[PDB]
RNA sequence: CCCUCGCCAAGGAACUCUGCAAGUUGGCCCCGUAACUUCGGGAGAAGGGGUGCUCCCUGGGGUGAUGAGCCCCGGGGAGCC
RNA sequence: UUGGAGAGUUUGAUCCUGGCUCAGGGUGAACGCUGGCGGCGUGCCUAAGACAUGCAAGUCGUGCGGGCCGCGGGUCCGUGGUCAGCGGCGGACGGGUGAGUAACGCGUGGGUGACCUACCCGGAAGAGGGGGACAACCCGGGGAAACUCGGGCUAAUCCCCCAUGUGGACCCGCCCCUUGGGGUGUGUCCAAAGGGCUUUGCCCGCUUCCGGAUGGGCCCGCGUCCCAUCAGCUAGUUGGUGGGGUAAUGGCCCACCAAGGCGACGACGGGUAGCCGGUCUGAGAGGAUGGCCGGCCACAGGGGCACUGAGACACGGGCCCCACUCCUACGGGAGGCAGCAGUUAGGAAUCUUCCGCAAUGGGCGCAAGCCUGACGGAGCGACGCCGCUUG
RNA sequence: AGCGCCGGCCAACUCCGUGCCAGCAGCCGCGGUAAUACGGAGGGCGCGAGCGUUACCCGGAUUCACUGGGCGUAAAGGGCGUGUAGGCGGCCUGGGGCGUCCCAUGUGAAAGACCACGGCUCAACCGUGGGGGAGCGUGGGAUACGCUCAGGCUAGACGG
RNA sequence: CCGAGGGUAGGGCCCGUGACUGGGGCGAAGUCGUAACAAGGUAGCUGUACCGGAAGGUGCGGCUGGAU
């Protein structure tokens, strides 16, 4: 099947786009552990509907731009900032980690 | 085309060929599509051939060329009796 | 019409790329080196891990010059540089190809080897 | 030092000749026809449109176009053509 | 012959105590800019591109009145010698 | 549960910690001393340095028209061969190599309603009527060669026009479907080549459509080394609208618009490496490795480019630039062994300028058959394993 | 018929020569006039068209430790707080079923490997058959623990 | 237009090399002394600081891993 996945939106701010953020835990491979990873998809949103904040479905589908082969599929949670906070907060701690 | 043909395993002066369907563009002891039999021509054992016959009447059904001596050995395993 | 400090264009594949003129080898006191003269010359510059290498001391013969030749037939030709052949004591191209032009001039005062690996002869 | 590569090369020369000819005439015509679209010059448009889709799937029946070109390069003339004479109109022949 | 001045083939500092003198460079706009640093700078570093006229489209400001005329600061396109 | 051994050495002696060392297995090996036979394997790991000579891709007269020698016998005809040419189909496979690449390259599983596919098979229908070019060939000009320029002639499965429309292509509408999938109505547009026999009949072809089969393109999830003494990176950059391009999606390319994209889950940068099936070790977990064989990729002196085509941006095709070498009559011109052998350089070191298309396979052909350094075999070398001898 | 070895590790011991020399050596160490340790010899041990050396890989190395180590004095606790990300997290009840677990099914090419048989007089080599796997797709299922949503609690924590 | 590459100019990283120079490892058959190990003959060690041919010394503060 076309693989859909499951993320928060927390980006808006290309006209036409989202960026929605996937995660997914599995054991380490060898220290056991069950560790997460995630990972931003830009996601199709031709009816510019989703919003930031927005828990989301995204489908793979036929290219659309470079680095954009998906489209969202369809809403399922409203209102996560909480999410998005964590994402932002992550990022703006980078600041700190330069010289 | 798509061809069924003799593929040489076996070694040094002791062939042994497996009876395959494989693209004709392949080399000859390459990635073959399907096994579908095999050839012993210096006949060293009691079955020194054998043919999937139900196999072999497909591939030809749906457009495989045999070679020459495929075209033999598959009509000595009758799969031409009509 | 080459002389001490002028530099030149080396039409070759020595390594060499420019070459500063520090005397003209025709006679006691020349003032001036044209084509088919035998000039001594540093190397200014060159390119890394050639026959010549930058500071040397070589010699070269001028093959073309800016300044125009002129010739018995009332006719003259002048080339857009200056530019020398390296050569070893016995007048032969210590490199292997050679690159534009030359002066017809060069066959006549026997530097036939190099006049014969010049693409065009003028 | 010889091969009938060579006669493979000599073909390939004389192939190329009429094809570059016939895709610059489609090209000629179907700008031909769009620019008179533009301007339509309803019938006069669609007369050479007629022309350039001849000449279209023309080349599509051997090896100067892809049939899938003559496809694409078919569709999008028409599309051109009708859509500039809506700032105008209206169709005088055909088609369609 | 001297002064002040213009040009000059090829060469290009070989001149001379010394490039002395004369060349070069040169305005504005844009790109771009190193060591080092007291973090200001070094910087106009260096280096490079643009520069006329013509037509068409167009943005903002001042004066008017919010407009016209006048004056100011631009942008994009196609061209001409 | 088919699987798990340790030892030497720090002290006067001890226990402990801890490093070093060894016995084991392995290899594309090499070196020494020695060396009888056979079988199967296997052999440039370094200079992706440079290469003398042969050979590695052709075939069809059942597409066409001529030349030259002959056979048949009355200048003309037939028949055979041979040689180019025009026209096919092959030359995109097969063989080499591992340079580049840390990438959707590879692996694994998926997507294509975003796609192609020569020859092969199945099914639907079809081949009417016209016209022309260019070689070969005759005639001149130019060279030592490579060769070529120009004038004219002629055939065809070569080229074009019209006819014919089962069908197929495209715009608009409408129905199902739901990314560009299938159907339908109007308008428009598109086919062709004939050759051969035993000649009112069959064979090989030619055409358009549909499906199949096979081979592919593109896309996505996850996996894929070292340095953070590389921490910030990004202007076609991230998205959008329109177009261009392709078989096809896509910033792949372009114009405009917006100001975005990525990064400690390690971006960017540097270094190293083709990846896998496997291989080697190991009790296992793991470690190491990717030679031979099979799969994919990448490359073809270094680079760029497209043409032809179902397919190439093409190892033994084309164009251009570079580097190098060669030839020559000194005016000019030619080459690309990482195909098989072979030479040279480098190196501790890695083979016969062998034989054959008999076998398997591939290409062209109705077939006879022709070509095949793929392959089948033979040669050299204890290189490896296995077998055998010196009783 | 050759080659290595015979101090210990490690299987195999005596004579002469030499005298901290010549030399051996993988580690410990051998040689300064009675050397099983150097060189030769006899003899012995191990392999045998081979035997040894050098190089490199895994092993021994639980010496990067997931299996399967450690940090008072052996190498090893940050000088101390505060706190971001992260990692981790009390008792009871429901919904979801992401992890997890079960079944089915597709894929997991061929060779190789493993078991059986068979062909070359054996073997190597080679053929036929058998056996599976992780992992990933799909359908169905389970709900204890981890997760997530929702509702309770007071033993953690905070406050009066 | 783009374009292999060529040319000019300025940057970044890496490797090789360099008068001279700084210490380091080793060798050992030497010179000077004896700093540590005993209360090591001034308990030691320590961060810093100044100083001295040299181990070192002294100040300030710390640790006991100090003998009596
Ligand atoms: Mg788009
Ligand atoms: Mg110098
Ligand atoms: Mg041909
Ligand atoms: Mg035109
Ligand atoms: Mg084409
Ligand atoms: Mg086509
Ligand atoms: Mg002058
Ligand atoms: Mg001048
Ligand atoms: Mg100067
Ligand atoms: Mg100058
Ligand atoms: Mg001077
Ligand atoms: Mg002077
Ligand atoms: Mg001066
Ligand atoms: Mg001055
Ligand atoms: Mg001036
Ligand atoms: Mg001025
Ligand atoms: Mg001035
Ligand atoms: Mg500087
Ligand atoms: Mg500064
Ligand atoms: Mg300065
Ligand atoms: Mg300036
Ligand atoms: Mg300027
Ligand atoms: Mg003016
Ligand atoms: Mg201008
Ligand atoms: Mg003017
Ligand atoms: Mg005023
Ligand atoms: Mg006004
Ligand atoms: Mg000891
Ligand atoms: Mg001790
Ligand atoms: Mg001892
Ligand atoms: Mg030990
Ligand atoms: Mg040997
Ligand atoms: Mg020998
Ligand atoms: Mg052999
Ligand atoms: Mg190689
Ligand atoms: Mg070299
Ligand atoms: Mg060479
Ligand atoms: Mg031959
Ligand atoms: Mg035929
Ligand atoms: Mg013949
Ligand atoms: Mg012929
Ligand atoms: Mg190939
Ligand atoms: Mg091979
Ligand atoms: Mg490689
Ligand atoms: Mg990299
Ligand atoms: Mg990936
Ligand atoms: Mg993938
Ligand atoms: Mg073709
Ligand atoms: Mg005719
Ligand atoms: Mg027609
Ligand atoms: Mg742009
Ligand atoms: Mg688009
Ligand atoms: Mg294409
Ligand atoms: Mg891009
Ligand atoms: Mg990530
Ligand atoms: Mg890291
Ligand atoms: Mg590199
Ligand atoms: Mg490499
Ligand atoms: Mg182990
Ligand atoms: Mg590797
Ligand atoms: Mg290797
Ligand atoms: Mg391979
Ligand atoms: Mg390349
Ligand atoms: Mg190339
Ligand atoms: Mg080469
Ligand atoms: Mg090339
Ligand atoms: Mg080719
Ligand atoms: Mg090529
Ligand atoms: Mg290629
Ligand atoms: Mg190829
Ligand atoms: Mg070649
Ligand atoms: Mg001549
Ligand atoms: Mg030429
Ligand atoms: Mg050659
Ligand atoms: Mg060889
Ligand atoms: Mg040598
Ligand atoms: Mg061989
Ligand atoms: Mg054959
Ligand atoms: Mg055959
Ligand atoms: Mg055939
Ligand atoms: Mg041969
Ligand atoms: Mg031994
Ligand atoms: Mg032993
Ligand atoms: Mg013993
Ligand atoms: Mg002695
Ligand atoms: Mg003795
Ligand atoms: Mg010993
Ligand atoms: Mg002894
Ligand atoms: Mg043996
Ligand atoms: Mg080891
Ligand atoms: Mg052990
Ligand atoms: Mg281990
Ligand atoms: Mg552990
Ligand atoms: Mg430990
Ligand atoms: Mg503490
Ligand atoms: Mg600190
Ligand atoms: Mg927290
Ligand atoms: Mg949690
Ligand atoms: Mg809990
Ligand atoms: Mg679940
Ligand atoms: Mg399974
Ligand atoms: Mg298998
Ligand atoms: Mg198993
Ligand atoms: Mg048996
Ligand atoms: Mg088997
Ligand atoms: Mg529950
Ligand atoms: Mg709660
Ligand atoms: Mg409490
Ligand atoms: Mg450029
Ligand atoms: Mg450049
Ligand atoms: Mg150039
Ligand atoms: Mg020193
Ligand atoms: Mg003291
Ligand atoms: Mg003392
Ligand atoms: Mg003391
Ligand atoms: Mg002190
Ligand atoms: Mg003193
Ligand atoms: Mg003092
Ligand atoms: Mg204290």
């Amino acid at each position: 099947p076309k693989k859909v996945l499951t993320g928060v939106v927390v980006s808006d701010k290309m006209q036409k786009t989202v960026t929605v953020l996937v995660e997914r835990q599995f054991p380490h491979p060898l220290y056991g552990k069950v560790i997460k990873r995630s990972k931003k998809y830009l996601a199709h949103d031709p009816e510019e509907k989703y919003k930031l904040g927005d828990v989301v479905e995204i489908i793979e589908s036929r290219p659309i731009s470079k680095r954009k082969r998906f489209r969202v599929l369809r809403l399922v949670e409203s209102g996560r900032m909480d999410l998005v906070e964590k994402y932002l907060i992550r990022r703006q701690n980078y600041e700190s980690l330069s010289k | 085309m798509v061809k069924i043909r003799l593929a040489r395993f076996g070694s040094k002066h002791n062939p042994h060929y497996r009876i395959v369907v494989t693209d004709a563009r392949r080399k000859r002891d390459g990635k073959y599509i399907e096994k579908i039999g095999y050839y012993d021509p210096r006949k060293t054992t009691p079955d020194w051939l054998k043919v999937d016959v139900e196999r072999a009447r497909y591939w030809l059904s749906v457009g495989a060329q045999p070679t020459d001596t495929a075209r033999r050995l598959l009509r000595q395993a009758g799969v031409f009796r009509q | 019409m080459i002389q001490p400090q002028t530099y030149l264009e080396v039409a070759d594949n020595t390594g060499a790329r420019k070459i500063m003129c520090i005397r003209v080898l025709k006679g006691s006191n020349a003032k001036y080196a044209t084509v088919g003269d035998v000039i001594v010359a540093s190397v200014k510059e060159a390119i890394p891990r050639g026959a010549v290498k930058e500071g040397d001391v070589v010699k070269a013969v001028v093959v073309r010059t800016k300044k125009e030749i002129k010739r018995p037939d009332g006719s003259a030709i002048r080339f857009d540089d200056n530019a020398a052949v390296i050569i070893n004591n016995q007048l032969e191209p210590r490199g292997t190809r050679v690159f534009g032009p030359v002066a017809r001039e060069l066959r006549e005062k026997g530097f036939m080897k190099i006049v014969s690996l010049a693409p065009e002869v003028l | 030092r010889n091969l009938s590569a060579l006669k493979r090369h000599r073909q390939s020369l004389k192939r190329r000749l009429r094809n570059k000819a016939k895709k610059s005439a489609i090209k000629t015509l179907s700008k031909k026809a769009i620019q008179l679209a533009q301007e339509g010059k309803a019938e006069e448009a669609l007369k050479i449109m007629r022309k350039a889709e001849s000449l279209i799937d023309k080349a599509a029946k051997g090896s100067t176009l892809h049939k899938n070109a003559a496809a694409r390069r078919k569709s999008r003339l028409m599309r051109k053509v009708r859509q500039l004479l809506e700032a105008a109109g209206a169709p005088l022949i055909g088609g369609g």
